[PDB]
């Protein structure tokens, strides 16, 4: 998968 | 990293902290379920160029997530190690994917052009030149490749090349590298920050690609541009290696 | 990153130090052994007592090195190369210590020269000692 | 940490003469000036770009005052350090996520501003004691990070 | 020749700047490789800008953009135009745009020398007018040959030439020349060797000054040691009283002063208390 951190930086 | 942006959430789950035999903390990034990229340089600390993979592999200690210790089977070096500065570490088993631990995707597209911005994490030193007690991160713009070339050496044309490097040692600068500018607030990336990935978040398709890995982590305060080796250029090489 | 402004400031401030550069260099050293006893593990055979002649002279050396660096400051690492290799490899000095001595040198110089330390100068002085302590450290591996 | 009586005595006797309406704010705005990236946390104040704006802006010294006080409270009872800064530690670490190293940098610029005002009478042993103090403070304030 | 244009760019006027040539409608630059005063003299003549005054690399006008048209030019300095000098051909170069040559010509440079806050019109802090603005010069490397050239240009006696600022304020604005090292035969200070214009590390505390004298106004005396042969060394220069600082003062200097004064040899530089005369700045 790409692009799905549980809590991104933003 | 000397300046700020404490890593509160763990927004960078693919960052691994590998410590060499003499307690030197260094960055490595988890590139897929079984493998993590790093630099040939990082691999070669406290070892001779004579040393081969079998020699180097048992020496290292590696950490993912918080303290999480993943073991390490073999080690493979880029055939151009002295020019393209890249290793690969294969982990003895799989790592459980979850919110804090998870590999990064290798990019198909190439975002090397100036005007883009990226995010570099790091475990490296700070403005007290202490190894940081907690992982941090910083945003950096990408810098004009010519300004960077003329910056670190003198030339363009290879016969006028001279060691203009603000620090003692000269960085590797070729067609497989790109340079990232200085911060907005003049923050930069120092000892220990090699092997961390220059990760650009693509907002339309919302994915974080690793465009480059940081090679030259010496620049710190003194040298206006950090320099990364594009991962896209080792694309077709890493795939060949994954099959073994 | 040492802009023209910084460089000018550092020169103008380090001039007003003049011949006193040596004794401050030594006073600074004294503080580290008193403040941070671990740095003493690099100087086993030195007499570490108050105002020791050995301390005073080593301080005169580090002072003169610094004055040399600032005399032609636009290429410092060539000038300091042999000290790069001397501290990096032979002595293997742990990079935190340069930032220690940097700070002791700023407090000491502050104490003795109150009138010139307006913030801009404290800034470019800290940058200057940063840039140097890096260049000495930058051949570490 | 433990401290022998004549360091604490020289510390408190020196701390009495320290002007509490200026020094703290000067240390803070100096940290802001020398390491401008901390402006990122305080930029609600106004223009922090030049040193003259920083030095003039009444909110810089207004904040510094509260910080200088908090440090006075630290220096008062140095044996129970954890509890006194426990709340400030929650404010800075959990909501703001300030990196604790800039605490020591500030403590150092403080001792610097101290030395600036107190000249030759601020001696290497007394400095070494205040270093011990701003250390113990930085540690207690950083204790909840592990 | 109708498709050949020349201009100077970014030097504040038409007679100073990076060399730009318009050919077939595109502007491009010239490399500073083997570039010298003869090339600039050709350029300044071609532009009717007078004599060549200065050449510099890209550092002063910034990097250019586009093709580099010429490299390793060889002019004798008498050619009617730069593109008539021998060259390897258009667009043949090894240079980058960081090696783009620039020039300053005399009508675009505007030079004048004056003294300010002097004891005389030929002493004081030295200021040069450049392109209409006056600024001072820093003292780094300023020597007696530079002072001698300045004194000669002012038409004052050059038998004795001092450095420094007597009653001269600190300058403001630009420091135009730094680390001047002349041989003394040059007719004006801006033809001696110097670094690139306006690039300096000096501050206005390091501003150069001069005093030009024939020696008739220089007096030396000892005061306050109870005799003419002991005391503080007082000097009178241009009717200004001052004292010698002890930094660098040894038995050699004292013995020289006593011998010149016929006081024999210096034995010792000591205390003998006294009612001495005060004070100076
Ligand atoms: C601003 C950074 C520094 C400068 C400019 C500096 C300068 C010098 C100089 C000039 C010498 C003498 C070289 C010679 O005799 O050939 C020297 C030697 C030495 N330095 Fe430093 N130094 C710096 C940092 C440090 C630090 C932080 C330490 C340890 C805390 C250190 C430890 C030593 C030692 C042990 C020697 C050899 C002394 C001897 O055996 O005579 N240096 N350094
Ligand atoms: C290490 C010694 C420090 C002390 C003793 C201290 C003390 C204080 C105090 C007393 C306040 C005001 C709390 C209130 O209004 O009740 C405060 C607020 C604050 N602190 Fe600090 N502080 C320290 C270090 C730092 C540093 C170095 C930073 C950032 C670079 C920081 C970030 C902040 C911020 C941003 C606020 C404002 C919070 C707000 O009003 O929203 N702290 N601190
Ligand atoms: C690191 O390298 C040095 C230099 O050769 C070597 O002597 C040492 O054994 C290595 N390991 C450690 C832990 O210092
Ligand atoms: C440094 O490495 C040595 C040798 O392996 C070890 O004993 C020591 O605990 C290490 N120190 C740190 C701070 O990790
Ligand atoms: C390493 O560089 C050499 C020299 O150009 C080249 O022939 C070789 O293919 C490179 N290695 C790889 C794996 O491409
Ligand atoms: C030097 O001092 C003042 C201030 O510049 C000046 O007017 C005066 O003429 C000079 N001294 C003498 C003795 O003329
Ligand atoms: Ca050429
Ligand atoms: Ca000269």
């Amino acid at each position: 998968v790409c692009g799905k951190p549980k809590n991104p930086a933003n | 990293i000397l300046g700020g942006h404490l890593d509160a959430k763990g927004s960078f789950p693919w960052q691994a902290k590998m410590v060499s035999h003499h307690n030197l903390t260094t960055g490595a990034t988890l590139i897929n379920e079984q493998w993590l990229l790093t630099t040939a340089k990082n691999l070669f600390l406290n070892h001779s160029e004579n040393a081969t993979a079998k020699d180097i592999a048992p020496t290292l200690t590696l950490y993912v997530g918080k303290k999480q210790l993943v073991e390490i089977e073999k080690v493979v070096l880029h055939p151009n190690y002295s020019q393209v500065d890249i290793g690969l570490i294969k982990l003895k088993q799989k790592v459980s994917v979850n919110e804090r631990v998870m590999p990064i995707c290798l990019p198909s597209k190439d975002y090397a052009e100036v005007g883009r911005v990226g995010y570099v994490s790091g475990w490296g030193r700070n403005a007290n030149f202490k190894f940081t007690d907690h992982l941090k991160y910083v945003m950096l713009p990408v810098a004009d490749q010519d300004q960077c070339i003329r910056h670190y050496e003198g030339s363009t044309v290879p016969e006028k090349k001279t060691p203009k490097s603000p620090v003692g040692v000269q960085p590797i600068l070729n067609e497989h590298t790109f340079c990232a500018g200085m911060s907005k607030y003049q923050e930069d990336t120092c000892y220990g920050d090699a092997g961390s990935a220059f990760a650009v978040h693509d907002l339309e398709e919302d994915t974080w690609y690793a465009t480059g890995i940081l090679s030259f982590d010496k620049s710190c305060a003194v040298a206006e541009y950090g320099v990364y080796v594009k991962v896209t250029s080792i694309q077709d090489w890493v795939q060949k290696t994954i099959a073994e | 990153v040492l802009s023209p402004a910084d460089k000018t400031n550092v020169k103008a401030a380090w001039g007003k130090v003049g011949a006193h550069a040596g004794e401050y260099g030594a006073e600074a050293l004294e503080r580290m052994f008193l403040s941070f006893p671990t740095t003493k593990t690099y100087f086993p055979h030195f007499d570490l007592s108050h105002g020791s002649a050995q301390v005073k002279g080593h301080g005169k050396k580090v002072a003169d090195a610094l004055t040399n660096a600032v005399a032609h400051v636009d290429d410092m690492p060539n000038a300091l190369s042999a000290l790069s290799d001397l501290h990096a490899h032979k002595l293997r000095v742990d990079p935190v210590n340069f930032k220690l001595l940097s700070h002791c040198l700023l407090v000491t110089l502050a104490a003795h020269l109150p009138a010139e330390f307006t913030p801009a100068v404290h800034a470019s002085l800290d940058k200057f000692l940063a840039s140097v302590s890096t260049v000495l450290t930058s051949k570490y591996r | 940490v433990h401290l022998t009586p004549e360091e604490k005595s020289a510390v408190t006797a020196l701390w009495g003469k320290v002007n509490v309406d200026e020094v703290g704010g000067e240390a803070l705005g100096r940290l802001l000036v020398v390491y401008p990236w901390t402006q990122r946390f305080f930029e609600s104040f106004g223009d922090l770009s030049t040193p003259d704006a920083v030095m003039g802006n009444p909110k810089v010294k207004a904040h510094g005052k509260k910080v200088l006080g908090a440090f006075s409270d630290g220096l008062a009872h140095l044996d129970n350090l954890k509890g006194t800064f426990a709340t400030l530690s929650e404010l800075h670490c959990d909501k703001l996520h300030v990196d604790p190293e800039n605490f020591r940098l500030l403590g150092n610029v403080l001792v610097c501003v101290l030395a600036h005002h107190f000249g030759k009478e601020f001696t290497p042993p007394v400095q070494a004691a205040y270093q011990k103090v701003v250390a113990g403070v930085a540690n207690a304030l950083a204790h909840k990070y592990h | 020749g109708s498709n050949l244009e020349m201009r100077l760019t970014r030097g504040g006027n038409m007679c100073s700047g990076r060399i730009e040539i318009k050919f077939q409608g595109r502007w491009g630059t010239v490399c500073d490789d083997n570039f010298n005063i003869d090339h600039a003299s050709v350029i300044c003549r071609q532009l009717e800008c007078g004599s060549a005054v200065s050449f510099s690399g890209s550092s002063n006008f910034g990097e250019g953009s586009g093709p580099i048209w010429f490299d390793d030019l060889i002019c004798n300095g008498n050619e009617s135009a730069l593109w008539n000098c021998k060259h390897q051909g258009w667009g043949k170069h090894n240079c980058d745009h960081a090696e783009d040559a620039g020039v300053i010509c005399s009508k675009g440079a505007d030079l004048s020398l004056r003294l300010v806050d002097g004891v005389t019109e030929c002493s004081g802090r030295l200021e040069v007018r450049f392109q209409g603005e006056w600024g001072t010069i820093c003292d780094d490397g300023w020597d007696s040959y530079d002072a001698a050239v300045a004194c000669k240009q002012l038409g004052c006696p050059t038998a004795v030439t001092a450095i420094g600022r007597v009653n001269a304020s600190k300058g403001f604005g630009h420091i135009w020349l730094d680390s001047v090292s002349c041989q003394g035969h040059e007719p004006a200070i801006w033809q001696c060797k110097h670094h690139e214009w306006g690039k300096h590390y000096c501050n206005h505390n390091e501003d150069a000054g001069v005093t030009c004298s024939d020696g008739s106004d220089l007096e030396l005396r000892l005061r306050g040691g109870g005799s003419r042969c002991a005391g503080t060394v007082e000097v009178e220069i241009q009717r200004l009283l001052g004292k010698v600082c002890d930094r660098g003062w040894g038995l050699k200097e004292a013995d020289v002063v006593c011998r010149q004064l016929g006081c024999g040899s210096a034995l010792k530089t000591s205390y003998q208390v006294y009612s001495k005369i005060q004070a100076t700045n």
